[PDB]
């Protein structure tokens, strides 16, 4: 059967500036088939109010998710995107990075 | 310009573990409209746009009476491919289905759709022509040969021509605030060092809409399609979208690159030049 | 509006 990795981008829904409400994202797409565990996590830890988008899916049939959370960043706190799927061997882990 | 609408309907089984969980989602261009998911608590059709909500229990109860139909025709699907393929009763498998349709510039039918997969794979699709059907293994031939015998594209053409253009500009017109809006991308570059003769130049896309976008980065004024990284278009969440494009510059040569931003809500395209 | 053509595939 077909099995397609899933991308990940894992960024903030406003540029982040300290101290100020956003949303913190992260994007699965082009994976098949569709279960996929993700996670976001802040500093090592998962973070609890999680939501996704409604699945859905692009013409060549690969699957797409958008999960967030509301997060105020701050300087010190480190975010995260725990991803795994039958592709992966281990969890994926990408960092959130401001410039990205 | 040009519109589209699309309904995608994802089903898949948990052998043991209940009936077929289903999801279906609606679409007009880049904005979600409704949605189902047979795993929820309400098992109505739900509102997932602002223009959507104040259509009245007619449409809600018709479009949940149809949704919840569209359910159990392709939890009968998967039964009868399973079958088709000679798969175990164990295995958990997909059934995706697209169906929607295109108006150009002045709001006539252009094109229209309805197709399958199977596990992610292709299996049966209504050609262009909206007449004949595009069979892809020998399993889909039965499929194939069904519907030819009993008239379905004829049906189909009727509504993706009729039924589903009509309903396509109401909803522009119902919507049209936010449908027939374009946001122009915020655009912005960022410079990060990597070495000592080395830097990154980012060239920035944010909160636009609709999604179609063109970034590209030029040295001189040539192309450097190779050597530019270019992420997938993203969902900020609030409806609108984010992009990037980056090359790594010589240090001393960033007055050699220029970044271009092509989009619909912009005026004129942009040329952007760190400096 | 959703379809309202009835269709299976077998």
């Amino acid at each position: 059967m077909i099995q397609r990795t899933p991308k990940i981008q894992v960024y903030s829904r406003h540029p982040a500036e300290n101290g100020k409400s956003n949303f913190l994202n992260c994007y699965v797409s082009g994976f098949h088939p569709s279960d996929i565990e993700v996670d976001l996590l802040k500093n090592g830890e998962r973070i609890e109010k999680v939501e996704h988008s409604d699945l859905s899916f692009s013409k060549d049939w690969s699957f797409y998710l958008l999960y967030y959370t509301e997060f105020t960043p701050t300087e010190k706190d480190e975010y995260a995107c725990r991803v795994n799927h039958v592709t992966l061997s281990q969890p994926k882990i990408v960092k959130w990075d401001r410039d990205m | 310009g040009s519109h589209s609408m699309r309904y995608f309907f994802t089903s898949v089984s948990r052998p043991g573990r209940g009936e077929p969980r289903f999801i279906a989602v609606g679409y007009v261009d880049d904005t979600q409209f409704v949605r189902f998911d047979s795993d929820a608590a309400s098992q109505r059709m739900e509102p997932r746009a602002p223009w959507i909500e104040q259509e009245g229990p007619e449409y809600w109860d018709g479009e949940t009476r149809k949704v919840k139909a569209h359910s159990q025709t392709h939890r009968v699907d998967l039964g009868t491919l399973r079958g088709y393929y000679n798969q175990s009763e164990a295995g958990s498998h997909t059934v995706q289905r697209m169906y929607g349709c295109d108006v150009g510039s002045d709001w006539r039918f252009l094109r229209g759709y309805h197709q399958y997969a199977y596990d992610g794979k292709d299996y049966i699709a209504l050609k262009e022509d909206l007449r004949s059907w595009t069979a892809a293994d020998m399993a889909a031939q039965t499929t194939k040969h069904k519907w030819e015998a009993a008239h379905v594209a004829e049906q189909l053409r009727a509504y993706l021509e009729g039924t589903c253009v009509e309903w396509l500009r109401r909803y522009l017109e119902n919507g049209k605030e936010t449908l027939q809006r374009t946001d122009a991308p915020k655009t912005h570059m960022t410079h990060h060092a990597v070495s000592d003769h080395e830097a990154t130049l980012r060239c920035w896309a944010l909160s636009f809409y609709p999604a179609e976008i063109t970034l590209t980065w030029q040295r001189d004024g040539e192309d450097q399609t190779q050597d530019t990284e270019l992420v997938e278009t993203r969902p900020a969440g609030d409806g609108t979208f984010q992009k990037w494009a980056a090359v790594v510059v010589p240090s001393g040569q960033e007055q050699r690159y220029t970044c271009h931003v092509q989009h619909e809500g912009l005026p004129k395209p942009l040329t952007l030049r760190w400096e | 509006m959703l379809l309202s053509v009835p269709l299976l595939l077998g």
